[PDB]
């Protein structure tokens, strides 16, 4: 989302050109703020089943 | 010597080559493929015999039971191929398995059983592969297309720079196995050496060399050479080493041997090695950069002054000689060659030892949970050198050793570390420049399925799927009485095979346009499916022809468009090997002598030989002509000496697919051209007649008779009885098996539909009383002719512009060709009409239809059906069906209506089936389905009478013809010893199974051929009762369906414009004039030309194979024109042996003789009756027709020279300036025909969810107006047009209904309302949480 | 268009541009420079010949062709 | 009930199968329908030649309506089975309703607006839509099999739309660049080059014939060739002036052919514009000066005329295509012989340590490329010249009639590129990844490859088709 789209495999060189680049930048900060913080609690979880 | 029908047409052959190995059958990949897999391998490694040993024996919870696999076999099927076509199943054999279950008690887990069971339980039917190589599935004919997908193996791949921004190629290897983790090196940007073990992080490779429990002496000893210094600081010297910029100048015995600066060369290597320099000596400064090799430590306190990888510094030299160290030991660790990578690995490696090593596995393979010494040691032996969790297959340590250069193409299935060891070296060896990456579209890396494998591997899936029920099952209770035939149900073993064979990518639908079409489609390799590469991940990758498909995969023949690469055909003698990689033939050539046995080589090993070309002139011993022979080593060709040649090709069609070996000079096309010349060859619908091609290459009677289309004769013999639909041989006696009747049947098949709605209709070559050989044609399939593919039809072909009528791509065709029917195609299609039972009641197959008016009714017999024989046109009713239905009550003024007329309302729907728009044919056939429920009609009865009476005649009459052939064997028989010749005949035919004759084993013959008679009779009896059962027993039609009536309607397509003729070389067209015959060009003799072409299509686009073949056609025809004016002026066969025989003779020293001579003087008149259309011609793919015997061949007829006749103009008759080209092309009608395509609609049915007009043809369509039309009109002001294909003519339900008002009232206005599609968008906003809505206006 | 039309068009280019790229990388008219720019060492006669305008002689030339081999 | 996941609401909106993607904007149209084009060279610019039976499909209410409102017809019900019958008058109707009422014709990849184009419709018996041939280059469309998609204009407004905006005769210069998007293609401009091009010696030299018709009438007649060089009087008009259209006769030298099309030249044009050989841009300038000075109309009828007679003389041209049109020099053996010597030695040199490896490829790489310049440059000298004799009779050279080279150097198709492939060598081959094949291709196609160069050569044909192949996948982005 952020957004730098991960792939399997390199992306062609036109193919970096051609790709749209969406969409600052809100969503970056949001984005940037929430990956900073997963790294810290460990035990989060998201299935209902699990919890 | 020539075969009996090959002396009835015998095409003349260019082409000097001499052809060493004939072509192969071209059908072997398919029917080797499945005879491997359903067949009794007795040391089972192949097929189902691999699969059960693989999931048996099943043994019980705790050992208590073990259920064992015996054997197996295949059930013959239900219905043969023909029956299950009409019925409308899969043509299978019920794979019945005899297993075994043996239980135990207490004492005895070896020992003695309780007791056994034996049972032959039934799992599942495996769909049976026709003798084409074809399945039938539902009904229909599929072929399994086979795939090519990487093997196991060691791949050696490198980014090639596109990721790091430096460009420094990153070089990884990879391990795949066949199941298994995947091991994976990988070079970092710093050059260190990581290990990533399933994709997971990251870790450094040489953690995996200490968890294989080395240290960093031994580690250092394995990747790096031990620079030796000794004492003062003296250096061992190993010349090749300073190869060179050298930094210490050099220097031994004091006076010189080099000067310092100046950059190390070869003289000076020369010369320190001429020399015999071992020893030299370097400064206290120049150790100082190097690296120590190895522990060392100081005995006073035997502490470590230096470890091993450690950088050595002028204070630990200082400390190391101090303590009366001698020797030192450096990495050698140049910057170009021996690149320094283990020592940096080593740096950046966090662990030392085994311990700490797996301890990091671990935390990198089960992350977080605390690890143990054990449980670590357990994960990492359990990752590659478990026996139960690691398997390099057969092909996978095959490869594996070939590709590290060993010698032992047979090993071990799991890892070692020699295995790891050699990956890592040759990692190194890459990057350090002696050694090159793996290609990936390589045909080394990539294997081929087909069939046979793909179908075992699901039914090992399935065979996974019983062994868990099976164990489940002998956990509980294991009691007796329990057998195998309650444990295995043979749904779920069966289920996977079902969907694979139906359900599945490489499962499609035979192409059966025409003979040529299904030999590609079954010779077809495609990287997609499930296992291979996708359509969206695929490249830029493997799209790219390869050096390795030389012989193995046709460069030319692929489909352009969306997949151009990811299907390519399999060549022409392209085989594949024991572990499945594709291979082809070369003759072997010792010293000099191109010797004659061949062997078969892969792309792994045809690299490293030296392989000659085909094209290459020889002696008569097999010596070469030329001195340097233009032969490709690895990867190149270069001319090398007639010495080193070690192979040779086996032919020059080699290279090509079957399809494009059909192209008459392919080598004078571009090879795109060829591509489409090939790939539009597939798509010629078969003509009404036959046309053999005038300049064909001599791979037409190949394609033909390998394919399934034209029956061939099994053994030699006389045609007894020919017919339109049967032919009986009578053979030879030299082949009669003698418990044999001696006549064998061949049933021709009528006119039949195939996939694409043709006809397949095969016509009898051969004649009463005329002699027959095993392999010659009996009857010609559809497009082929005496033998021969033959694809379209030869037209007088003139290359002109003619008045704008061919002026892109456009074909201006003569009236002529449309009188004489050359291109008008058979078409067959069959419209079912399904009465089910709908929730009102029933629906009816009745006549007494609803208000349609006594006419339409008049072809329907009393049943409801039409009869086999009607030609209806587009809306005739075919089959009258009436539906139940409510009363819906009919508004006012229909109440009115019908109250004012009193035509009561009917109740009951007219939902009958009517024939498709545009089409009118001859209803061929109709069949009918009863389910078992349902009784049966008039019609019904009556078909099943006709079947009856057909049937019962079949075999009465097979039988009889088989009485009377082997009644003239017994005949023969009783010709002597216990003879009566002239009395045999006087008592009757069936007072002589009890003849009688002297006691010898001949009177045996007599009695054993009665008695055998007499199997004949009582078998036949059994035929005759099986079939009424089958031919009245009922349908098991669908849920609630209680009948299908299928009518097939024949229609005959005439040519017309908007047809798209198309050549053999590329050359596609479309039709857009039928020209009369006095308004087209003709020559000075009156005969117009049949079709005009454009010759501005030749020069751009570079197949001048199409001019070549035109100049051909005119010599081949004029030769052909000349032996029909002596044949018809009666000329004497001295006049035709003569000049026929000078005809089959012209070109330098071609292959081909013939002798007519050796010719019986009928024989030369049939001859010469075939060759009076014209000569047919033969010219091999890269050998044939030089254009200097086109051009002896054009003065052969008395044609010119040039090729170029004066043409003079249709209307006008006045001569065109500066001659034009006329000779005879092949064209060839492609399945693309204008009324498949002609669509249209005013306004028809409308989609449910979305009310759109419907999509398609059959759904009688609209046309979809899009995004960039939308933007089109945008563009333009049209802003009225815009709004109203918007809303009016597509979407807005209500103004849709009032533009047609409006329209039929004659005001053309729209009042648009508002489309349903911005309504359904509003109320699925305003079903998630927002609240969407129009404000005031 | 005809599909292969185009197809010719890219070839040509393909072609064209990997040709000329091969040209340009001979340099044929240059300079007598007469000594190696690595290792001053004297560029042979026959080198100046062949490539009129060398500057690196053929061991440090064949050098440097591993290395961008490989890259960087 | 599968492995994929359900779909919902934000689904059902979003994504190309979303209703936003491909149901708020691409929507499937009623009163349409497509079929396979064809060439149909007489209709004029403004019309297309629509089938009886998509036409009788499309109209089909404006026809019920027409049945229903002469009488023919009671009521709707009976005017049906009229149509359903296809009875005698349906086709009456069909006539008077299709009269003004132009169809949009449409090609798949609409990249520009002139992928639309109202036309009127021409009913023509058949089943293939017949389309103009100056129409093409607008489409992208070959007669090769493609298809077009027709659609009915309902309203008074979008038929005035499709008239006074977007009918064929209004869009005749490229949206892009003001340059007249109507020139003529490849049958027209080898018509038009080989009438407008002179020989030395052809039948009536340097007669002086009275005008323009004298010339037709001489040449139909067969007493004159279309290119023999006389002096013919014309008269030209030259709008110098407050657009007053002066005329002036005057005496000048052009062929027959020169001068029988000047027949067709509108006024305002001067006379220079037709005495030249009119190749391909050359047609393409005359019809942009017949713009610049006279407008839209005369355009039109000028490009009309000129499709007419490029046809009608490209086919009296009768100009075909031979084997022995393709004249390998015989210099071409020569040259390979001294470029091979070139490779022997380079690779000698190289034996010799003098070069390195990379060094000696890019050496013999440059060798063949100039060894198939000169071979390129021999053939097309060779080719673009022929002798002949002569008033005086004396051998002179004049351009060759040569049709390989008369298609390659009129414009109409080809170029010496192609030409070289032909009889010229064919030269080194490319791989995929863009490496050069070092071993040429020193055949060409009037002799043939052999089994190794026609592997070399198809992998870049296999490269450029899987290019051409996807760039028509992403064709609009
Ligand atoms: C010539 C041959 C005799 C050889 C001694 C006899 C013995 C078997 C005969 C055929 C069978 O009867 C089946 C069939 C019956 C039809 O009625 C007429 C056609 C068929 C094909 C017969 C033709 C001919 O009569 C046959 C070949
Ligand atoms: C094939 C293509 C036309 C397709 C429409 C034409 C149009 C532009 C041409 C290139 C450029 O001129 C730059 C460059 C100039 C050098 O001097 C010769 C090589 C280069 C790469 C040319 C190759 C080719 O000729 C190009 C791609
Ligand atoms: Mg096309
Ligand atoms: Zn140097």
């Amino acid at each position: 989302d952020m957004g730098i789209q991960v792939m399997e495999e390199a992306p062609d060189a036109d193919d970096l050109m051609l790709a749209e680049n969406t969409a600052d930048e809100d969503a970056a900060e949001a984005a940037a703020q929430v990956l900073s913080s997963v790294e810290s609690e460990i035990g989060r979880t998201t299935d209902p089943v699990r919890m | 010597v020539y075969s009996y029908t090959e002396k009835k047409r015998i095409r003349k052959d260019f082409g000097k080559r001499p052809q060493v190995l004939d072509v192969p059958y071209l059908l072997s990949i398919q029917l080797d493929s499945f005879q491997k897999f359903i067949e009794q391998d007795p040391e089972g490694q192949y097929g189902l015999e691999a699969a059960f040993r693989s999931v048996f024996p099943i043994q019980s919870y705790s050992g208590n039971s073990e259920l064992q696999y015996v054997s197996y076999r295949l059930g013959e099927p239900v219905f043969d191929v023909q029956e299950c076509q009409i019925r409308g199943v899969t043509y299978s054999a019920p794979l019945r398995v005899k297993l075994r279950l043996v239980i135990y008690e207490r004492e005895a887990p070896e020992g003695t059983v309780k007791d056994i069971k034996e049972q032959e339980v039934y799992m599942g039917e495996i769909p049976l592969m026709t003798d084409n190589g074809t399945f039938v599935i539902n009904g229909t004919e599929r072929v399994i297309v086979s795939q090519l997908h990487r093997s196991p193996g060691v791949f050696f791949d490198s980014d090639k720079g596109k990721t790091h921004s430096s460009g420094k190629v990153l070089y990884n290897a990879r391990i795949i196995p066949y199941r298994g983790s995947w091991l994976d090196f990988e070079f970092d940007p710093k050059d260190n050496l990581f290990v990533r073990i399933d994709r997971r992080r990251k870790l450094p490779a040489t953690i995996i060399l200490r968890a294989l429990n080395y240290t960093t002496e031994q580690i250092l000893d394995l990747f790096f050479e031990k620079v030796i210094f000794e004492i003062k600081l003296q250096m061992e010297l190993v010349p090749e080493r300073l190869r060179g910029t050298a930094s210490f100048d050099i220097e031994a015995n004091g006076k010189v041997y080099v000067e310092k600066g100046r950059r190390i060369t070869a003289r000076h290597i020369r010369q320190l090695e001429k020399d015999d320099v071992k020893l030299i000596e370097v400064p206290v400064e120049y150790i100082a950069g190097k690296v120590v090799a190895k522990d060392y430590i100081d005995e006073s306190t035997g502490e470590l002054i230096c470890a091993a990888n450690m950088e050595l510094s002028l204070d630990l030299l200082a400390k190391l000689s101090q303590s009366g160290h001698k020797r030192i030991e450096t990495l050698f660790t140049n910057d170009l060659d021996h690149g320094p990578y283990i020592s940096e690995t080593l740096r950046v490696d966090p662990t030392n030892d085994r311990l700490s090593a797996l301890v990091e596995i671990y935390r990198m393979m089960r992350p977080g949970e605390p690890p143990t010494r054990e449980a670590a040691e357990s994960l990492f032996e359990n990752l590659f050198f478990s026996e139960d969790r690691y398997d390099l297959s057969a092909v996978g340590r095959m490869k594996f050793n070939r590709s590290l250069l060993r010698e032992e193409i047979e090993g071990s299935g799991i890892l070692s570390k020699d295995d790891i060891i050699d990956v890592m070296k040759k990692l190194i060896d890459i990057r350090n420049g002696k050694g090159e990456v793996d290609d990936i579209d390589h045909l080394g890396n990539r294997r081929i399925r087909s069939v046979g494998e793909m179908a075992e591997n699901q039914f090992r899936v399935g065979l996974v799927r019983v062994e868990r029920a099976v164990k489940e099952r002998l956990s509980l209770g294991d009691l007796d009485t329990l057998m195998p035939q309650d444990m295995i149900n043979a749904k779920p073993i069966s289920a996977a095979v079902k969907e694979f064979f139906g359900s599945s990518q490489l499962s499609q639908f035979m192409d059966q346009n025409n003979p040529l079409s299904e030999i590609t489609h079954k010779r077809r390799i495609s990287a997609l499916g499930p296992g291979g590469l996708t359509r969206e991940r695929a490249g830029f990758e493997v799209r790219d022809v390869h050096p390795t498909h030389y012989g193995r995969v046709c460069p030319i023949e692929t489909p352009e468009g969306p997949n151009i690469g990811l299907i390519n055909s399999l060549s022409v003698y392209a085989q594949t090997n024991e572990y499945g990689f594709l291979e082809t033939p070369y003759r072997k050539v010792t010293d000099g002598v191109v010797t004659d046995e061949i062997h078969y080589l892969s792309a792994i090993e045809e690299g490293n030989y030296v392989i000659a070309q085909a094209n290459s002139n020889l002696d008569e011993e097999g010596h070469f002509v030329e001195d340097l022979v233009t032969c490709r080593s690895k990867g190149e060709s270069s001319l090398f000496s007639r010495d080193q040649v070690d192979y040779m090709d086996v032919s020059t069609q080699q290279v090509v697919s079957v399809g494009a070996s059909l192209i008459p000079f392919l080598e004078h096309d571009d090879a795109n051209r060829a591509l489409m010349g090939a790939n539009m060859q597939r798509q010629a619908v078969p003509t009404l007649r036959a046309d053999k091609p005038l300049v064909g290459t001599g791979m037409e009677r190949a394609v033909a008779v390998d394919s399934g289309v034209t029956a061939v004769a099994k053994r030699g013999g006389v045609v007894q009885y020919v017919d339109a639909s049967r032919i009986v041989i009578k053979v030879n006696e030299d082949e009669m098996y003698p418990g044999e009747a001696g006549i064998d049947i061949y049933n021709l098949t009528k006119y039949t539909r195939s996939n694409q709605n043709t006809c397949i209709n095969q016509m009898p070559c051969v004649s009463l009383g005329e002699p027959v050989e095993r392999g010659d044609v009996l009857a010609d399939g559809p497009s082929t002719d005496l033998g021969e593919l033959a694809l379209g039809q030869n037209m007088r072909v003139a290359f002109m512009p003619w008045n704008g009528y061919n002026f892109e791509d456009s074909i201006l065709v003569s009236e002529r060709v449309v009188q004489e029917d050359r291109f008008t195609t058979i078409h067959i299609q069959e419209l079912a009409c399904v009465s089910r039972d709908t929730k009102l009641g029933p629906e009816e197959i009745t006549a007494d239809i609803p208000n349609v008016g006594e006419a339409a009714l008049s072809k329907l017999d009393e049943s409801g059906i039409v009869y086999i024989g009607a030609e209806v046109t587009g809306g005739d009713i075919l089959v009258g069906k009436v539906t139940p239905k409510g009363e819906t009550q009919l508004t006012p003024e229909e109440k009115l209506l019908r109250a004012i007329f009193g035509e009561k309302a009917s109740d009951v729907k007219d939902s009958s089936l009517r024939v498709p728009n545009g089409v009118s044919g001859t209803v061929i056939d109709v069949q009918v389905f009863t389910r078992d429920g349902v009784e049966k009609d008039k019609r019904a009865l009556e078909i099943e009478e006709m079947q009856l009476k057909q049937a019962k005649k079949d075999l009465s009459e097979e039988l009889q013809i088989l009485e009377a052939g082997l009644f003239s064997r017994i005949r023969a028989v009783l010709v002597a010893g216990g003879v009566e010749a002239e009395k045999l005949d006087k008592l009757p035919r069936d007072r002589w199974l009890e003849l009688g004759l002297t006691d010898e084993e001949k009177q045996n013959q007599l009695e054993q051929l009665a008695e055998q008679y007499d199997e004949l009779k009582h078998e036949f009896e059994k035929k005759l009762e099986a079939k009424r059962r089958k031919i009245t027993q009922g349908d098991d039609l669908a849920p609630g369906v209680l009948k299908i009536v299928k009518v097939y309607l024949a229609v005959k397509r005439r040519i017309q414009p908007g047809d798209k003729m198309a050549g053999r070389h590329g050359n596609k067209g479309v039709i857009s004039k039928i020209n009369p015959i006095e308004d087209m060009p003709y020559d000075e003799n009156g005969t117009p030309v049949d079709i005009v072409l454009n010759p501005l299509g030749v020069p751009s686009r570079m197949n001048i194979g199409q001019i070549l073949e035109t100049h051909l056609g005119m010599a081949a025809k004029g030769i052909g024109d000349k032996i029909n004016a002596m044949l018809k002026q009666q000329q004497e066969v001295a006049k035709l042996r003569e000049f026929i025989q000078r005809a089959y003779d012209l070109g330098a020293d071609v292959r081909q003789k013939v002798d007519l001579s050796t010719f019986s003087d009928e024989e030369v008149m049939r001859l010469a009756e075939n060759l009076r259309k014209g000569m047919p011609i033969a010219t091999p793919v890269f050998d044939g027709a030089k254009e200097a015997e086109i051009k002896e061949l054009l003065k052969l007829g008395d044609l010119p020279t040039s090729g170029q006749i004066r043409l003079y103009d249709g209307r006008t008759g006045e001569q065109f300036e500066r001659p034009v080209t006329v000779g005879y092309m092949y064209m060839l009608k492609l399945n693309h025909l204008v009324d498949d395509k002609m669509h249209a609609r005013s306004t028809g049915s409308y989609s449910l969810v979305t009310q759109q007009p419907l999509g398609g043809k059959a759904q009688f369509g609209g046309q979809r107006f899009g995004e960039m039309e939308v933007w089109a009109l945008e563009a333009y002001g049209a802003a009225y047009t815009l709004q109203e294909m918007l809303t009016v003519k597509s979407d807005d339900v209500n103004g849709r209904t009032k533009m047609y008002k409006n329209i039929v009232d004659g005001n053309h206005q729209m009042e648009p309302g508002m489309p349903e599609s911005f309504n359904v968008l509003l109320k699925e906003i305003r079903s998630l949480g927002i609240n969407i809505e129009l404000e005031d206006e | 268009s005809d599909e292969a039309d185009e197809a010719y068009s890219v070839t040509e280019q393909l072609t064209m541009t990997g040709i000329n790229r091969i040209r340009q990388k001979i340099n044929a008219h240059g300079i007598p420079v007469y000594l190696c720019e690595a290792c001053g060492n004297p560029i042979p006669e026959a080198r100046r010949k062949i490539f009129p305008g060398v500057t690196l002689c053929v061991e440090c030339q064949a050098y440097q062709e591993r290395q961008r081999k490989h890259y960087a | 009930s599968n492995k994929r996941p359900l779909k919902s609401l934000a689904d059902m909106i979003k994504g190309k199968q979303g209703r936003f993607r491909q149901n708020l904007l691409g929507k499937r149209v009623d009163y349409s329908g497509r079929s396979v084009i064809t060439v149909g060279p007489y209709l004029r610019l403004h019309q297309c030649g629509l089938p009886k039976k998509m036409a009788l499909e499309l109209f089909k209410p404006f026809i019920y309506g027409k049945l229903e409102l002469r009488g023919l017809a009671t009521t709707i019900k009976a005017a049906k089975k009229m149509v359903e019958r296809e009875e005698a008058v349906v086709w009456d109707i069909l006539d008077e309703v299709i009269r003004e009422h132009p169809v949009l014709l449409n090609r798949a990849p609409t990249l520009h607006r002139l992928g639309i184009q109202a036309f009127e419709p021409v009913l023509i018996e058949g089943k293939a839509i017949q389309l103009h041939p100056l129409v093409c280059a607008a489409y992208n469309a070959d007669f090769d099999g493609d298809q077009m998609a027709v659609h009915v204009p309902l309203t008074l407004e979008a038929q005035l739309e499709a008239r006074a905006l977007m009918m064929s005769t209004n869009n005749i210069l490229s949206p892009a660049n003001g340059e007249p998007i109507i020139v003529p293609s490849q049958d027209v401009v080898l018509g038009l080059y080989y009438m407008t091009r002179d020989c030395v010696n052809a039948k009536g030299e340097g007669m002086v014939l009275t005008g323009p018709k004298e010339a037709e009438r001489l040449y139909r007649s067969g007493l004159a060739s279309l290119h023999a060089r006389v002096k013919v009087r014309i008269t030209e008009y030259e709008k110098d002036a407050n657009g007053e259209l002066v005329a002036k006769t005057s005496l000048k030298d052009t062929t027959v052919g020169r001068a029988i099309l000047w027949m067709i030249v509108p006024k305002g044009l001067p006379y220079s514009i037709v005495n030249q050989a009119l190749g391909k841009k050359a047609i393409s300038k005359m019809l942009n000066t017949c713009y610049r000075i006279l407008g839209l109309k005369p355009t039109v009828i000028f490009a009309d005329q000129i499709m007419y007679t490029g046809f009608a003389y490209a086919a009296r041209s009768g100009a075909s295509v031979g084997i022995d049109d393709m004249v390998i020099p015989e210099k071409k053996h020569e040259i390979i012989s001294e470029a091979e010597a070139e490779v022997a030695e380079i690779q000698e040199q190289f034996q010799s340590g003098l070069v390195t490896a990379g060094e000696r490829y890019n050496k013999v790489i440059d060798i063949w490329a100039a060894a198939n310049d000169r071979v390129s440059k021999a053939m097309m000298d060779n080719l673009q010249t022929e002798t002949v004799i002569n008033r005086d009779g004396q051998e002179e050279k004049q351009v060759s009639f040569n049709s390989i080279y008369m298609m390659a150097d009129s414009g109409a198709r080809g170029s010496a590129a192609q030409i070289r492939q032909l009889a010229g060598m064919r030269g080194l081959m490319a791989k995929p990844d863009g490496s050069i094949i070092e071993t040429p291709i020193t055949a060409n196609f009037r002799e043939g490859l052999n089994v190794l160069q026609y592997f070399i050569s198809t992998h870049g044909a296999r490269k450029g088709l899987a290019d051409t192949a996807l760039k028509t996948a992403n064709s609009g982005y």
